[PDB]
């Protein structure tokens, strides 16, 4: 996988040149925001169960046919598999937030997942809707100011939102 | 009857990779390291992910786990018990054709993709002739398995990621879910939304 | 590409677990090291040409036969000298990459992996590159964390070569 | 007795070796034979240099000033014995060596370790040696005029645990009790503490898998708890001890000694795999049923 | 036992390589967190008994039926109340262990593995323990890195129970 | 495996009691020793090839019987295995130094190593002599006053020396 | 799926042999039990609404807090009661499926597999469903083999839950 | 796979209601002929080798090109493979007769068999002819009145014929 530093390293090595001053300054600015990235990762991790469960309940309320008999979320095993999948997507989006680059999320979770859900009959659009609900809940947890040093976390929130809709597009 | 002869195919595992340990090197979960109970939990979960992708607690084999913890059995024996377990038979054997059961056996025991359709065809007769456990033991006693994972190491997808590349081959749990379109249409999915 | 961040994610993913406080502390240590790594990379970059030229001259001085005997693997002619300068520049550039990344990953997959068969196939003596890296260690003029981390990468390359 | 497996073990030379008794009004060869037997058995087949020989004790035994039992006591209390067996050994190993030399048997249980360790700590080494030699067991086996010898065969007050532990203490005829693989480590501390036994592995030249020794931890247990269930359909399970595993090389091979519980149906495959890994089979013991 | 140091050594040992600068930064992050973890464990330990009784009282308040329903699994008698306070004390003590160790390792080793079987067979609602952990979060009175790490362990337990 | 903190934690859980103030202060003192420990680990790691090669050269100079034909270090594969064993033992010594506990060295390296060597015919006493030579070389490297903040590393040096002693006693 | 016929053919297929007298005896046992199982399923179906209503009401009586405290997992509102009655209906309907099939297989594949995950994720106490199943036990009005088979399935569900 | 009961159960669970009275009556009807089903399975199992050998002999009699050199049934290995596939197809139709649902036969034997025969060059039409020969022999053996309590076995014979036809059409 690649992280935020290593992405720039890989482009520079492909071009076979040293990192320029501007690239090093950009990485220094990335280092400057590392605390916000770590605590956003921590906040999502500490609220993962609530995010997954609330998003799932909202999804089955908006799409009752998922949980009605014959639905893809009907029966306990299918319902638990769906919850697990929500949690897996959330965990890999936290990985991507932690590294600062989407390589782990694509390589380990997203790439080929659409074909997996096509092969299983899992409605990928409904998975995308679930991922959007997780995104909404997760952005609320990252953005709440209680019990934390106040600051501007808009850049990291935008990066997290980008990872989440990337997951939603990948499963659709 | 001898197995059909099938030609190999160019693969990363067939060739020397000059690998240096990194984030893409699969973690070696081995009982040779005298693992504590929490490290054994990690090793056991690695075996569950390799064999069943995910194991609900209905799918867990607590008797096998206790036996592996006590040293009664090796890691390879635990892998065999996972493959002979009810979860594996119901999810991967029952819901798939024999050919797509050889795949889900080559992929997660040997840690490599099948060479071709011919390999799938050749190994698919083994269940009906030598028995299910016959196939499991043939794959576990194979030179490929013993040379790669031996008795004490959990198998894994081998050489998935080449160095420097952003993405390697698809993980087998993504590439090959438990069932495919045959059992999908037997179930009645895909379902229309709205 | 071994770095602290990617290894923390690999450890958490190999156990199927979210990122706990252990991984967060790994990221905090990475943040503590990163500014020194970036300034070390900048210092090596600005002095790259002089360091590469001096390392090449140190290798030529310690192994004078390289500039005398003919052969594809030697620097008797301009072609071999250009190849040697290019190789030493490769080492210095990949070390700066490692300083940026925070691990030996750039060295691991751009340079260290397979370098044994490179040296054997083209009859390149690893002691030449060892002396070039030693010169880079002696003349990079770094201090504090910058030096310690850069020297860790340089000794990592030297240990891989010996 | 031990007949078919005597040569494989180190028992065959002791089968035709009669006990060395000093008769009343003995000759000088009888005295020298007693001296030679005592040196060989009490000092555990160590080479005895001329400068280390107890000249005075030998003279006294030759003269009849001391009995065979007294000469054995003098040898066991000598600085030569303490240098060879006491000063560099854990006291449990000292007890094992005492039982092997003075009584010709292995310790039976942890109670003997308790008694001898307490006696050494409270009254010294000489008193402990005396307890070995003034024991009822010593008197009934050797008495006053017989050199102590290895008691391989079954006797009246035996336990079979002692028969198994004898081959943990004795490692062949051309072996010297300070030249064994485990060196100075106690061979029976775990066994006596846990009241357990080890599969008997014979001496080097008669047994290819002679060098097998279990590690400190990560050892396969003796019995197959769980039966044949982890092995699918299987008839019977066997614990196989394998030594000298080297072919794949590190890191594929971590420990050169490995114990595996395998089904009967995989025994052929297990043997072939052992041959491939360059190993030697030390023992095979039924593990189920 | 998950810790930054044991994970770094386990990653290096699985890769069969010497500890690199990546693992050194892991140790640096552990050092950065360890002092605050130690005073978090001290502060939690000093106020442990009061925190445990308050969490017990909070659980009884949110779930009144636990104090007036007969059965072995409830706290309607003194025996049950004692076992409830003991369970909450176990949670608190193992959280202090996690703060000392710098990871969720003590929780995984001593409490997380097999807690679901216990709560199922003895018919114990995990929501009670979740409420106890919420009270401990709300009343441990920590700040800064101590607060963050401690709340991470308590939330790890809450997520494990939910 | 165990590190310095988790050993105290395991003992405390076995007693079922919170860590005492003395134990917390001792761990704080260990934390204050952390930079010196990291320096020792890095110094042994940076000279690992020199330590292994020089110790092996000295060992085969003092014990020529190892490298004469018929000796255990004779033939290229057995020589390579020997050098590798020395590097592995050094690596696990650094693991024990890094964690502050000998559990990794005992469980993963020294468990069964004596039995392995006697089963293969590898002379364990000569392995202990080679480990001794790595010990003196590595301790001289750790105590080098050049290019490092001066301070007292005697406790770290003693701990590292203890790890080497364990390795040498175990292999012999 | 666990059913006498499916396992007989499954176990014969997994070891690659023709059906023998043993599978014939398994089919004979299935034939002996089948009429009673079908009659039990019919009886449970005929007053399924009364059984489900009584079981849900029994759960509300033993656990009044479920109808009083507000929450998504509770039945204080009509939405919670509807979810509860639907869950009890699932339990009873799958029990009738097991009676028809002759084994606990419908319960295993439709309800039991990953029921633990359900209850933990949505904070649904398994004791609630245990009390519902005990009401179904005590009020189905079955006799002979029909009662014994149906109670075996209900106790199977209880044992999985408890 | 399914059996005669689990198929109805699966359909009902997918549509989410109880088995109707008519469905229960049909299943009670099916358990009334259960003895005849067990008789049919036993008779085919007890004469499997004769059925396979006679059908193979007749097939190679009317289709000599299969056993001519270069034919698909030429050489001992390929001929044994042909006899094997006949025995396996017969065994799986006995499984289908036993469970009362063709699912085992469909899932385990006929799924992908035609594509495999195409890939190997096995003539699927000749396999269909051979299994039709097994059908005529097996139905004669099931319908044999000697040594059995006389009854109407037309329904079970029709079910077995349907299984054999389905196996023939999978490869034809
Ligand atoms: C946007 C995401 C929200 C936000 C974040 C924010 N955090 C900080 C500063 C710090 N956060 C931490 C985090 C931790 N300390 C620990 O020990 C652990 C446990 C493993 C964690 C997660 C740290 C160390 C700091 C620095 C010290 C401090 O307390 O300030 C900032 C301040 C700027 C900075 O980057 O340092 C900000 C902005 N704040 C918001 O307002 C958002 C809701
Ligand atoms: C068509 C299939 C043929 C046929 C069948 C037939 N059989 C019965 C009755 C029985 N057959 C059995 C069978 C077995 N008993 C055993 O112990 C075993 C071996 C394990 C077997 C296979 C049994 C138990 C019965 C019931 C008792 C009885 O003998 O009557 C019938 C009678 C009706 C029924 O459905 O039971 C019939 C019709 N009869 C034919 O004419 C066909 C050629
Ligand atoms: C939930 C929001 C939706 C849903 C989910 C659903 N998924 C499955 C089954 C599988 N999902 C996976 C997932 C992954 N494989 C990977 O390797 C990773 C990345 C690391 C992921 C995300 C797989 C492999 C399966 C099949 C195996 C298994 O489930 O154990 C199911 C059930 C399908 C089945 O019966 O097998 C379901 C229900 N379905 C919905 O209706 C929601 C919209
Ligand atoms: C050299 C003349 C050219 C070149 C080569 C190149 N190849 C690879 C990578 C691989 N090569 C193989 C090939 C085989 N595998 C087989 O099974 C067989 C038969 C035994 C062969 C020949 C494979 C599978 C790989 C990938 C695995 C691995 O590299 O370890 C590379 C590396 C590509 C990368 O991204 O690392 C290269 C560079 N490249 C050139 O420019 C030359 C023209
Ligand atoms: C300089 C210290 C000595 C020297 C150099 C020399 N090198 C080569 C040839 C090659 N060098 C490399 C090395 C690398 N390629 C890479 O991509 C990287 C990693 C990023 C490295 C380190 C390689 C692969 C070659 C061979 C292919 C090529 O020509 O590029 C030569 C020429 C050898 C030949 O046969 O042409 C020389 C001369 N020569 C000296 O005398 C110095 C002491
Ligand atoms: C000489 C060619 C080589 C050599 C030999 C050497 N051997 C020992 C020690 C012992 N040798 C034996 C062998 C026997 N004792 C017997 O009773 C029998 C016949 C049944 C045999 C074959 C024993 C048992 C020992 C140990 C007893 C003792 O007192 O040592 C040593 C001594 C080792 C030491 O003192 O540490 C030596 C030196 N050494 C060489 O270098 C030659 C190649
Ligand atoms: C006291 C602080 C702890 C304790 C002690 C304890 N030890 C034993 C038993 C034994 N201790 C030994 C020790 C030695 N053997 C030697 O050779 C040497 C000196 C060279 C030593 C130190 C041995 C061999 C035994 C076994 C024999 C015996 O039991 O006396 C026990 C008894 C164990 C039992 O169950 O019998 C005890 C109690 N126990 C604690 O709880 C303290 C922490
Ligand atoms: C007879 C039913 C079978 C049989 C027996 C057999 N046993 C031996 C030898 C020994 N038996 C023992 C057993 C014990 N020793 C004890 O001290 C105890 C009680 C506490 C027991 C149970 C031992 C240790 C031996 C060897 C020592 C000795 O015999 O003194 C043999 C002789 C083997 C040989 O001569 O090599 C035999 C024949 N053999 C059969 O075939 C019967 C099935
Ligand atoms: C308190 C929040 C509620 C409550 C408590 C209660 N608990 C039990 C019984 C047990 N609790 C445990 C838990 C643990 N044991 C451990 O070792 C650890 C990990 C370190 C934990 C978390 C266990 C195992 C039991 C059962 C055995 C035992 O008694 O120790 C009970 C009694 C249950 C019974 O007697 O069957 C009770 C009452 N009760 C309430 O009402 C509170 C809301
Ligand atoms: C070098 C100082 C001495 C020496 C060494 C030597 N070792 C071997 C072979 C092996 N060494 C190991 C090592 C380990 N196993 C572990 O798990 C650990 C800890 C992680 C270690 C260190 C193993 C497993 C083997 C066997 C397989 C292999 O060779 O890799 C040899 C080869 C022995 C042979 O003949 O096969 C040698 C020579 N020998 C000396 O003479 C030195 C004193
Ligand atoms: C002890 C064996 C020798 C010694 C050690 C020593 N080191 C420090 C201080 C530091 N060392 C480091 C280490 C690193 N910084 C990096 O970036 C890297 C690479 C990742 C490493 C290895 C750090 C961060 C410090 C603290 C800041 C500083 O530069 O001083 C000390 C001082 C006290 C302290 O513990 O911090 C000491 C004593 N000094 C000797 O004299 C011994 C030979
Ligand atoms: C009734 C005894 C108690 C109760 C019920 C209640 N249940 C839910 C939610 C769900 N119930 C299930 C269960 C199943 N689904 C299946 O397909 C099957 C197997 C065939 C079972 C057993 C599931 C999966 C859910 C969640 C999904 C859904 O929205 O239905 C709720 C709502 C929980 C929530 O957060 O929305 C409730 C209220 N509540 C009580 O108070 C009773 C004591
Ligand atoms: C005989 C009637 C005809 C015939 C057959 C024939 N088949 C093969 C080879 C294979 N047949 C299979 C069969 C199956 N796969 C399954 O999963 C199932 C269900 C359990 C079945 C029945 C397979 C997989 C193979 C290939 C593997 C193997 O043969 O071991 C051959 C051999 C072809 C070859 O050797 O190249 C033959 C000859 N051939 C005829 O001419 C008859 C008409």
């Amino acid at each position: 996988m690649f992280d935020v530093f290593t992405r720039v390293v890989s482009q520079a090595d492909a071009r076979g040149e040293y990192l320029s001053g501007s690239q090093l300054d950009a990485l220094s600015a990335t280092v400057a925001e590392g605390n916000k990235r770590i605590d956003s990762v921590n906040r999502i991790t500490g609220n993962a169960s609530a995010i997954v469960s609330n998003a799932a309940r909202a999804l089955f309320a908006e799409q009752p046919q998922l949980i009605q008999p014959g639905g893809n979320a009907y029966t306990s095993r299918r319902m638990a598999a769906c919850l697990r999948d929500m949690e897996i997507i959330l965990r890999y989006v936290t990985y991507a937030t932690f590294t600062g680059d989407a390589s782990v999320l694509e390589d380990r979770c997203l790439n080929g997942l659409r074909e997996t859900y096509v092969a299983l009959g899992v409605p990928g659009a409904s998975v995308a809707a679930g991922v959007q609900k997780m995104k909404e809940a997760a952005l609320d947890i990252v953005n709440d100011p209680n019990g934390i040093t106040r600051g501007d976390c808009s850049a990291i929130v935008a990066e997290i939102a980008g990872y989440f809709d990337r997951a939603a597009a990948a499963v659709a | 009857l001898p197995l059909l002869n099938y030609a190999p195919k160019s693969q990363n595992v067939r060739v020397e990779g000059y690998e240096i340990g990194s984030e893409e090197k699969p973690v070696v979960f081995t009982t040779e390291n005298i693992l504590s109970s929490s490290d054994m939990d990690n090793l056991i979960e690695a075996a569950y992910r390799q064999i069943f992708f995910h194991a609900f607690k209905w799918d867990r084999e607590k008797v096998l786990e206790s036996q592996l913890r006590n040293g009664q059995i090796t890691v390879r024996d635990f892998v065999r018990g996972l493959l002979l377990s009810n979860t594996f038979r119901n999810s991967f054997y029952e819901k798939n054709s024999n050919y797509r059961f050889v795949e889900h056996c080559v992929q997660k025991i040997l840690g490599r993709d099948v060479y071709s359709e011919r390999e799938k065809i050749a190994w698919s007769i083994v269940v009906a002739t030598k028995g299910y456990q016959g196939l499991i033991d043939d794959l576990l006693n194979s030179d490929e398995y013993l040379n790669n994972f031996g008795y004490d190491t959990v198998p894994y997808q081998r050489r998935r990621n080449l160095p420097g590349r952003e993405a390697g081959e698809l993980p087998f749990n993504i590439k090959s879910p438990r069932y495919d379109a045959y059992h999908r249409r037997q179930l009645g999915f895909p379902q229309i939304v709205w | 590409m071994k770095t602290p961040l990617t290894e923390a994610v690999s450890t958490a993913d190999s156990q199927g677990r979210f990122l706990s406080s252990t991984e967060l502390q790994i990221a905090f240590g990475r943040l503590r090291q990163a500014n020194a790594g970036l300034q070390a990379a900048k210092a090596l970059t600005d002095n790259a040409q002089s360091l590469v030229n001096g390392a090449a001259q140190a290798v030529y001085n310690k192994f004078p036969y390289t500039t005398q005997t003919q052969g594809n693997n030697f620097a008797a002619d301009q072609r071999g000298k250009d190849k040697c300068a290019r190789d030493i520049g490769y080492y210095l550039r990949i070390v700066t990459y490692c300083l940026v990344a925070g691990g030996t990953g750039p060295l691991d997959e751009y340079l260290i992996a397979g370098i044994d068969e490179i040296n054997r196939t083209f009859d390149l003596s690893p002691s030449w590159y060892v002396e070039a890296l030693k010169y880079i260690k002696a003349n990079h003029g770094l201090s504090g964390d910058a030096r310690d981390e850069a020297n860790s990468y340089l000794d990592y390359a030297i240990n891989a070569l010996s | 007795a031990i007949t078919t497996a005597a040569s494989r073990l180190g028992v065959a030379p002791y089968n035709e070796s009669r006990p060395v008794e000093l008769r009343p009004d003995f000759s000088l060869d009888d005295a020298k034979m007693v001296i030679r037997a005592v040196y060989r058995q009490v000092l555990g087949n160590d080479y005895i240099m001329d400068s280390e020989r107890l000249k005075g004790a030998e003279s006294l035994l030759t003269n009849g000033s001391i009995s065979v039992r007294e000469f054995v006591r003098t040898v066991a209390k000598s600085e030569l014995y303490k240098k060879k067996f006491l000063y560099n050994n854990f006291q449990t190993r000292v007890i094992e060596l005492n039982y092997k030399h003075l009584l010709g048997r292995a310790p039976f249980s942890e109670d003997e370790v308790i008694f001898h360790l307490d006696l050494y700590e409270n009254q010294g080494f000489d008193a402990d040696i005396d307890s070995y030699i003034d024991s009822v067991e010593y008197q009934e086996n050797f008495g006053e005029n017989i050199v102590p010898y290895y008691r391989f065969n079954n006797q009246v007050g035996d336990r079979t645990v002692g028969f198994t532990r004898m081959f943990r203490l004795y490692r062949g005829y051309a072996n010297s009790d300070r030249s064994q693989l485990e060196r100075s480590s106690s061979r029976l501390a775990t066994e006596l503490g846990q009241n357990t036994v080890s599969a008997i592995v014979g001496p080097s030249g008669s047994n290819a898998g002679w060098a097998y020794r279990p590690s400190r931890a990560g050892n396969t247990p003796a019995k197959a708890l769980g039966g044949t269930v982890p092995f699918g359909q299987a008839s019977k399970l066997f614990r196989v001890e394998i030594t000298a595993i080297s072919a794949p090389g590190y890191p594929k091979v971590r420990r050169s000694n490995k114990a595996v519980i395998v089904p009967f149906e995989q025994l052929n495959q297990t043997l072939q795999q052992i041959n491939r890994l360059g190993g030697k089979v030390a023992s095979i013991t039924p593990a189920s049923l």
